[PDB]
């Protein structure tokens, strides 16, 4: 317990979660105006930030 | 903010050059004039207005509530650099500038944005100054100060894709070239 | 002096007798890799404005392996 002074851990992401790492990497996408990013992020479970 | 900004220089429009038409418009802008602690912007608008003798009680309750707002201000710039974050002092307000921008006028914006201009790394931040600086120059029509920031502006874009500040961005000279007269 | 460009390995596949003409019609059965090999060496080749069009950073070099033959 001296050893290592802080652990902090990473979960998979949740549905407010995925939304926003849509939301960064559509960031350089061309996209079209009426896209609706939160029906997208639901349809994955959580796979993760990759 | 100004996000409901640029409706307030229609209505300014609105106001002066429709010359039988100034009764509901220097009515339905002073219901937004008078409140949201706009202070700086309608002091000739209100010589092209009618007397409206006693706003004097009318200014010192905004005045007053923009000091309340600018001296938690002056609150917050010790408390942030005594536990830094990333400049907390100017990150609180480089989002509390913007509303700066709306209450005072560009003075307030201008030696606050080309503050927090140096602080961010990432455009991302600082793309999102350049778009308050392009909008007030709308406003006060300063022609020669948009051409300096969209150049500035555009050569933020091509690291990255930004087509949220691409798109975005073609709708401003798409109404500054409708300003001018070039319509191809 | 400075010089025109110059190596000798290799040279450039002459293009006259080095092609080893093969065509996409015998190979038998590769329907994914022909496809996904297209998209990573000769359309962004021929098509590079649509790749700086939207914006997707086409790939640099590609390495393909997997079992003998």
């Amino acid at each position: 317990p001296g050893r290592i002074d802080r652990k902090i851990e990473f979960p998979p992401p949740n549905e407010e979660a995925r939304l926003d790492i849509l939301k960064i990497h559509s960031r350089k996408m061309n996209l079209t105006r009426g896209i609706n990013l939160r029906k997208i992020a639901e349809l994955m479970p959580g796979a993760s930030g990759a | 903010p100004k996000n409901p900004d640029l409706r307030i220089a229609q209505l300014r429009f609105l106001l002066s050059l429709p010359e039988h038409r100034g009764d509901a418009a220097v009515r339905d802008e002073l219901m937004a004039a008078v409140r949201d602690n706009n202070m700086a912007p309608y002091y000739e608008a209100l010589c092209k207005s009618l007397d409206w003798q006693i706003d004097v009680d009318l200014l010192n309750k905004m005045k007053k509530a923009n000091e309340d707002e600018l001296k938690r201000l002056d609150e917050e710039l010790e408390d942030a650099e005594k536990n830094l974050g990333e400049s907390e002092i100017r990150d609180a307000m480089m989002a509390k500038a913007e509303y700066l921008c709306r209450i005072g006028d560009k003075e307030g914006a201008l030696t606050a944005f080309r503050k927090t201009y140096d602080k961010t790394v990432a455009l991302g931040h600082r793309l999102d100054i350049v778009f308050y600086l392009l909008r007030i120059g709308l406003f006060y029509m300063d022609n020669d100060l948009i051409t300096r920031n969209t150049e500035k502006a555009k050569s933020l874009i091509e690291e990255g894709g930004d087509w949220d500040r691409r798109n975005r961005l073609k709708v401003y000279q798409g109404l500054y070239c409708v300003a001018i007269r070039d319509f191809k | 002096d400075v010089l025109p460009p110059e190596a000798d390995s290799s040279i450039m596949m002459l293009t006259s007798d080095q092609k080893p003409d093969v065509m996409y019609a015998d190979i038998g059965g590769m329907d994914i890799q022909k496809q996904e090999v297209r998209e990573a060496v000769e359309l962004p080749l021929t098509h590079f404005e649509l790749y700086k069009q939207i914006g997707i950073d086409p790939p640099r070099g590609v390495l393909m392996y997997g079992p003998p033959g």
